[PDB]
């Protein structure tokens, strides 16, 4: 049969994570902007979520990018931002989300180009 | 290879001669080819059994 | 109703009796581990670490949780009492050998921009 | 002791905070003309509760709730803070 | 490479080196750039 | 074919023929080559860092393969053990001069296998 | 090209040389600095420049498939020479 | 409605006439191959990536200028398509260079992931490329012709968006070229946007050339400080390092664009830069020191004197933590000289209501106004995006432009009123022809810069542009919600600063001098040692060493914008948050932490620990700091004017004159761009050509 | 088409079909979905309260005979409301077929141990928990059977990260190795390599 819990899911006790790296974490809940250098969509279609940016400093030799925080380069992919909410609540860290940007549909016309009394005509082509 | 210069790279000297062969080129050693969504068990007779991949 | 099932426990109260069987077993095997990996510690430091083990979570309101918890408290002393670990494993419960991290805000402050 | 600053912090279209709205709208004017070097800051709250700070000397300061007060309400409680009373 | 001697090259080295390790010609690895913060330089006269 | 220690190659006039491209960066699979880039004082495109961690190469060849230019190379030579770690990690220094000490036998073998390529 | 710096260390190429004050210098004691001798922005300037009779040129660096990408390089600009972007080789048209 | 039907691949789509077959596609998450159409630019049409064929149609269209029509079923993944797609892209690569390894545009270009995506992996040309010449625009963009698609949307762009029609065509055919046909430098305060529109390496930034290649970057996403606009960016950063930055889309803001000193001023952070606490040794020069022995000279000096003696300065670039830390600390010490280099009246209202001093319209209202009068401001250099978006709806939307000032070229044509402020009160007494044109108005807007509001008769200014608005609400009666009054920042920090009760202006120092002086990124230079009694103790906090650096007496290191979480106010009155891009440089630390360590070093430390509880305590000085994209207030613009009516001082027989008069003022502002050394070569490029 | 398109062939996709029609009837209290890929590969996505039958339904039944486990592991997918995917994969030497079968699970919920059906199942089982943190009821012996002894938590989930929490190196004061956390000369570079181009039309999305 079933026992009927009625208490908040909290996982972090089981996941292994030094208490450091759960209380003075704030992750990112967020739809990547697009890389204005291009014209494609396909990368903000999913939410992300990672975390605060840390400490780096040159290694005295090799002069190299050194770093001490393990969740520098951990980021994950969810289908919908309650997901997110919910995988961040569940692993206890602290979140900020940003809701989705999305461009407004425009009115295009060609013919507008032309136009006898407007100032939309185009000198050149 | 397959001539397919979108999974396989193409050969230096049409890397060097040719436009379309330097994109890919770049493509390929820098992103990769995307693979189609799914999942395959593939399995062959290694020399010490079943080797096989999900 | 939340529609769960269990692992062991249907309620806190056999798990609480779950968590007290695992106390007493590795408050038992403590001596015994000092002894076989001919720890330089006192059984009093052992088994004052075994409460701080066993205190670190005890906030967890969760019967599957503290189940699981139980679960893997078993497969720890089952490591320990057969051996399988070493004395670097369990000595790596007391941090020997690492410095003391400050905690008030000036000397965080002062060593650098973690907060 | 030393009255510095005054705060209101009152929410757009909240049923709660008309009472404030109503007297910000009326009688604000006749009060800033009083104390024309008295800062009276307005400011705007989000679904919680209207309040009205006051700071004095040093840095003290104490919050009045004025929830579902009316306009005759939030004058009263206002001119017992700008007098050395509460 | 008496038969077929090697094509010449102006920054082809003239002499050969062996195996230098463990000694003071052995090689030690450095950073190969230059700064990246430029601090502020204070003023070298007084100001009052 | 043989792979062995790393080196950078010139043109006949003695220019580099790195381009910092960086995609030998790109596809090296352990992450053992770190680049840095920036306008030469007469303009041309050249590196400031050009490091390999020959502790971290599996020594695959695939840097040699993605270079458009045949500035990267794997050279045969494969006596180089060392007596400290801190002497594997080379940076643009001594892989230029290990294309200068290598080229002539670099360059031959680049003759006999490049028609495979 | 190598130069000597103040502390007697050489510079190289890229013109990275250790300040005085910098205690990374120690790493050298007993040992010596790797520095490459053959500075490639001397060496490229001593080529002398190609004079062709067209407007646009090629360049592949030499050796077919063993050189650079071919590239075609425009010659209109009379007071300056096309540069090739991958081997630094100049051309120009015949002036004067 | 008047809604139609068609179908895009068998899918019904219900679209308004007039939407384009592109249009409908990316209706159901179908984005079509694209070079030449941008969607913020008039459409081109002339690369022909775009051809689809629509069914039972012989004929391909271009899906950017085809109108759809009812019934209409788009094939965008038929043969025919896909033929098409490929015969372009061969087109397009035939006398393209191979140039991918030294083209900065590799691994972000548009013309190789298009090839990649829809076009074939060979080639069959057989034949050799053209080159044309490169071209010299200037030491921002970098030139590289031969890369050029002819894709015509640096030429639109210039002459749509930044207004100069220098850019264009000459040739015919295949000879045909892109450029300026003599030798001019295309040289805009929003001109290193042709860089991000162009889709191949043509045109590039000449500052990051050969630095980084995109797959290494990593992506931060925060705000522009360097003026009041707020635009959104991304901070391009690798192992460590700053290494460019990028417009990030915000449609009410910004939306695709960025001014050239967002763009390119980011080098200024690189040099000048604070990384030691410092302190005067016994020959009065400044000397490296620990932080512990700065605080605590600062906490013992600031021990010894109370009340009216402290006082403190907030710069151009500090953020609200570390104001509000500021004063609550001085508040501590029974101070309220908390003052901002920025002036703004204090008649009146003066800083109680939040819409006196805020851009009621906000930026995206511009779009709905008919009639815009401008005071006394250079809206092209003080806030770039803002004039940008005058510019759109000049061009969009027939707005009317009247400015009140000296004539600065703002790339529109506006009508000329005049520059003496007495036209101000001829308008507010009806007795001026443009009184009429803005009674008639609908939906007019009055914009007061605070550049003017610099001036000793500043206020009255207030006052006069007030009482225009009163005349426009009375006489067109209240149009609902329109916010006629506006006013436009030009300093990052000042509307956060007002929210917070910082006293605007320096004069209450000048009336008290103080013996402790708190300078918090204060570079203004308005306040010197002569204002100042002697022997008086200064503090410097800041990232920068600029004017206020070597009049202190201990210098505490801060962080710049890109290397904390800070909030900053927008001119429209939104609040927004950057974020940690590097870590500060050094010993700098974060501005509100420094403070409160200082704090608690004097003993009267304060309650908040954690960035949140920082923000707590905004939230608790001003609710509205804690809501990070609302831009919507109440409005009391008519207790403002009641308030504002009582007092009548005279204006000043000085025309007004916008401090940035020419371009070669906009590039070095601040504290940052002043240490840039792409902005001297700006500078130095606009003053000669050669 | 001809030469660089692999071929695909139809009778062996009609016959999974069918075999999977087949299973979908006889077990309908657990089967939730059949299918079957374009490459011949046979999927069955079943209840977790089925794993037990429909596995000694698979390995006993005379049409079937999936005698053996060649594989068993788990997927990671943390967008979804039950995180873990569980996978096994079986073949059958009487008709020389394979088959998978998949279920799913969450953090704090168990699922039956196969031991029972299949011997080879104790040690997959095993690194399943030790990888993601999935416990299996019934099991004979579930302990950690790949990382270090008293390793915390489960690397394979999406959330851990690559170089995890804890370094180890020799020293000398103690005279034994000891546990740091993770320092690192230099940082592993992230990469973001993905076109903002679609590459599969025909696995597009919704727009929602
Ligand atoms: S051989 Fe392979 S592992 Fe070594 S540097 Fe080249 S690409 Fe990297
Ligand atoms: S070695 Fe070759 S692949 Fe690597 S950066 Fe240089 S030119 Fe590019
Ligand atoms: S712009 Fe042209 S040369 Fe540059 S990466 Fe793209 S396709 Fe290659
Ligand atoms: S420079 Fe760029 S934007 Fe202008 S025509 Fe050429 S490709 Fe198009
Ligand atoms: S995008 Fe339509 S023709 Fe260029
Ligand atoms: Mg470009
Ligand atoms: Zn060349």
């Amino acid at each position: 049969q079933l026992i009927a819990v009625d208490e908040k899911l909290d996982i972090t006790t089981l996941t292994g994570v030094p208490e450091e790296h759960i209380k003075t974490r704030k992750v990112r809940i967020f739809v990547p902007a697009r890389n204005n250098m291009q014209s494609g969509v396909n990368n903000t279609k999913k939410w992300k979520m990672e975390f605060d940016t840390r400490e780096r400093w040159e290694n005295p030799l090799m002069g190299w990018s050194s770093t001490a925080d393990p969740l520098s380069n951990l980021v994950l992919t969810f289908s919908t931002k309650e997901d997110a909410v919910a995988f961040a609540e569940k692993n206890g860290w602290s979140f900020d989300v940003e809701e989705r940007k999305v461009p407004k549909p425009k009115s295009k016309s060609y013919g507008a180009n032309f136009s006898w009394n407007k100032r939309t005509r185009v000198s050149t082509k | 290879k397959v001539d397919d210069a979108k999974v396989s790279p193409p050969k230096r000297a049409e890397m060097k001669t040719s436009m379309e062969s330097l994109i890919h080129h770049f493509k390929l050693y820098t992103e990769g080819y995307q693979v189609p969504p799914g999942a395959t068990y593939t399995a062959i007779e290694a020399p010490k059994g079943e080797f096989g991949v999900y | 109703g939340t529609s769960v099932k269990p692992i062991f426990s249907r309620d806190m109260n056999e798990a609480k009796r779950r968590v007290r069987e695992l106390y007493r077993a590795w408050y038992r095997e403590v001596p015994n581990t000092v002894h076989l990996f001919q720890l330089d510690i006192s059984v009093k430091q052992g088994r004052d670490k075994v409460r701080e083990m066993f205190m670190k979570n005890a906030h967890v309101t969760d019967p599957r949780v503290v189940d699981l918890l139980v679960i893997k408290g078993k497969m720890e002393l089952e490591e320990t009492i057969n051996v399988w670990k070493q004395r670097t494993h369990i000595m790596r419960f007391f941090h020997e050998t690492e410095a003391p991290r400050p905690t008030d805000f000036l000397s965080k402050f002062y060593v650098g921009h973690d907060p | 002791l030393g009255l510095r600053e005054i705060r209101i912090h009152l929410c757009q279209r909240s049923p709660g905070s008309q009472g404030v709205r109503d007297f910000i709208e009326k009688r604000y004017v006749e009060l800033k003309k009083a104390n024309p070097d008295l800062p009276i800051l307005i400011r705007e709250c989000s679904d919680v509760q209207p309040k009205l700070w006051a700071r004095y000397a040093f840095g003290q300061e104490k919050n009045v709730s004025l929830n579902n007060f009316s306009a005759d309400q939030v004058t009263r409680t206002l001119e017992n803070v700008l007098s050395g009373k509460a | 490479p008496t038969t077929k001697p090697p094509t010449a090259r102006k920054y082809i080295w003239t002499n050969h080196k062996f195996n230098v390790s463990g000694t003071p010609q052995q090689y030690v690895p450095y950073s190969t750039t230059r700064k990246k913060i430029q601090e502020w330089v204070p003023p070298s006269t007084p100001y009052k | 074919r043989f792979r062995g220690e790393h080196a950078l190659r010139r043109y006949p006039s003695g220019e580099e023929r790195c381009i910092a491209c960086k995609l030998c960066e790109a596809v090296c699979p352990a992450q053992a080559i770190t680049i840095e880039a920036e306008p030469r004082a007469d303009g041309s495109r050249r590196t400031t860092r050009y490091d390999i961690d020959m502790t971290k190469c599996i020594y695959c060849g695939f840097c040699q393969e993605a270079c458009p230019v045949d500035a990267i190379v794997e050279g045969p030579n494969f006596e180089f053990s060392t007596e400290t770690h801190e002497e594997l990690l080379y940076n643009k220094e001594k892989l230029l001069n290990n294309g200068d000490k290598w080229e002539a036998e670099i360059a031959a073998n680049i003759q006999a296998d490049y028609l495979y390529r | 090209g190598v130069r000597t710096s103040p502390t007697g260390e050489k510079v190289t190429h890229t013109g990275q040389a250790y300040d005085d004050g910098d205690y990374r210098r120690v790493r050298f004691s007993d040992r010596q600095k790797e520095v490459n001798e053959n500075f490639a922005i001397d060496l490229i300037a001593e080529q002398p420049v190609s004079e062709v009779g067209s407007r646009v040129i090629s360049c592949d660096g030499g050796g077919g498939a063993l050189g650079h990408p071919r590239v075609y390089i425009n010659l209109d600009k009379e007071t300056k020479t096309g540069t090739c972007g991958y081997c630094g080789l100049q051309f120009r048209q015949p002036h004067h | 409605s008047n809604l139609i039907e068609v179908f895009v691949d068998g899918q019904s789509v219900m679209v308004e006439p007039g939407t384009t077959v592109l249009q409908a596609c990316e209706k159901v998450g179908m984005q079509i191959p694209r070079f030449c159409y941008h969607e913020r630019l008039s459409v081109a049409g002339n690369c022909r990536m775009c051809l689809v064929e629509i069914e039972k149609a012989p004929k391909v269209v271009a899906a950017c200028a085809m109108p759809v029509m009812k019934g209409w079923n788009i094939l965008t993944n038929s043969e025919k398509s896909k033929k098409a797609r490929e015969g372009v892209m061969e087109f397009l690569l035939a006398n393209h260079p191979l140039d991918c390894p030294i083209c900065d545009q590799g691994g972000e270009c548009d013309l190789q992931d298009q090839s990649m995506m829809f076009g074939s992996d060979r080639s069959r040309f057989l034949e050799g490329k053209r080159a044309v010449e490169d071209k010299n625009i200037g030491p921002l963009v970098k030139t590289i012709m031969t890369r050029c698609i002819q894709c015509t949307r640096c030429i639109r762009f210039a002459s749509e968006i930044a207004g100069v029609d220098d850019l264009g065509t000459t040739g015919r055919g295949n000879d045909m070229q892109v450029g300026t046909y003599i030798e001019k430098m295309f040289m805009s305060e929003l001109s290193g946007n042709i860089i991000d529109i162009c889709p191949v390496g043509a045109l590039t930034s000449k500052p990051y050339a050969f630095t980084a290649r995109p797959w290494e970057t990593r992506k931060t996403e925060s705000i522009d400080v360097m003026d009041a606009v707020g635009s959104n960016i991304v901070v391009s950063t690798r192992t460590g390092e700053v290494m460019r930055i990028l417009p990030r889309m915000h449609e009410d803001i910004n939306e695709e664009w960025i001014s050239d000193k967002t763009r390119f001023a980011y080098d200024g952070l690189k040099r000048q830069r604070l990384t030691q606490p410092m302190i005067r040794n016994e020959k009065g020069l400044l000397t490296y020191t620990t932080w512990e022995d700065a605080l605590s000279r600062v906490a013992g000096m600031l021990q010894s004197f109370q009340g009216n003696d402290v006082a403190a300065i907030a710069g151009g670039l500090v953020d609200a933590e570390a104001l509000v830390a500021l004063k609550d600390l001085l508040n501590r010490v029974d101070s309220d000289s908390l003052c901002t280099e920025e002036v703004f009246p204090t008649a009146g209202a003066g800083t109680d209501l939040r819409s006196n001093y805020l851009l009621n319209t906000t930026i995206a209202g511009v779009e709905e106004a008919d009639v815009i009068l401008l005071v006394g401001t250079n809206p092209r250099f003080e806030a770039p995006l803002f004039n940008a978006r005058i510019r759109k709806s000049w061009l969009h939307n027939d707005l009317k432009v009247a400015l009140i000032g000296s004539p600065v070229d703002l790339t529109y044509r506006y009508d000329h009123l005049g520059d003496s402020p007495k036209i101000l009160q001829d308008i507010a007494s009806g007795n001026h022809p443009f009184s009429q044109i803005l009674k008639e108005a609908k939906k007019p807007m009055v914009v007061l810069g605070s550049s003017a509001l610099q001036r000793s008769d500043g206020t009255a200014i207030l006052a006069a542009v007030s009482n225009i608005a009163q005349n426009i609400r009375l006489s067109s009666g209240v149009t609902g919600d329109w916010k006629v009054m506006n006013i436009l920042h030009r300093i990052a920090s000042q509307v956060a600063a007002l929210d917070l009760g910082y006293k605007p202006g320096v004069e209450a120092i000048r009336k008290n001098p103080p013996k402790v002086l708190f300078l918090l990124g204060a570079d203004g230079g308005c306040i010197t040692r002569q204002d100042l009694p002697k022997d008086c103790f200064i503090i410097y906090q800041g990232h920068h060493g600029d004017v206020g650096a070597p009049m202190a007496d201990v210098i505490l290191p801060g962080a710049a914008y890109t290397e904390k979480s800070a909030t900053y106010v927008n001119t429209e009155g939104r609040a927004q948050q950057t974020k940690v891009a590097v870590t500060p440089p050094g010993l700098a630390r974060e501005d509100w932490k420094i403070i409160r360590a200082l704090s608690e070093i004097a003993g009267m430390t304060l309650p908040y620990d954690t960035l949140d509880q920082v923000r707590s305590r905004l939230e608790e000085v001003s609710p509205n700091l804690v809501r990070y994209d609302d831009v919507e207030g109440a409005n009391y613009f008519q207790q403002a004017n009641e308030l504002s009516k009582l007092v009548n001082q005279q204006l000043l027989a000085d025309p007004l004159v916008p401090p940035q008069l020419t371009i070669k003022d906009f590039y070095m502002t601040d504290s940052i761009s002043r240490a840039s050394q792409t902005m001297a070569k700006c500078v130095k490029a606009v003053t000669e050509g050669i | 088409t001809r030469p660089t398109i692999r071929p695909r062939n139809d009778v062996v996709h009609k016959q999974l079909s069918a075999f999977g029609q087949y299973v979908a009837e006889i077990l309908p209290k657990y089967v939730q979905q059949v299918q079957v890929s374009c490459f011949n590969e046979l999927e069955i996505f079943i209840h977790p309260d089925g794993v037990i039958p429909v596995l000694t339904f698979l390995r006993d039944h005379t049409n079937a005979q999936f005698k053996s486990l060649a594989d068993l592991t788990a997927v990671d997918v943390p967008t979804r409301q039950n995180r873990f995917e569980i996978v096994y994969n079986l073949l059958s030497l009487r008709f020389n077929s394979r088959i998978r079968v998949k279920t799913y699970t969450d953090e704090l919920t168990p699922i039956e141990s196969s031991v029972t059906v299949y011997k080879a199942a104790n040690w997959y089982e095993r690194e399943i928990w030790d990888m993601f943190g999935v416990f299996f009821a019934n099991h004979p012996d579930l302990r950690r059977i790949l990382t270090d002894y008293g390793f915390e938590g489960h690397p394979f989930r999406k959330d851990f990260p690559l170089s995890g929490y804890v370094e180890l190196r020799y020293d000398d004061e103690v005279k034994r190795v000891v546990a740091e956390p993770v320092e690192l000369a230099q940082e592993f570079r992230k990469f973001d390599l993905n076109s903002p181009w679609e590459a599969f039309p025909a696995y597009r999305q919704p727009p929602e």
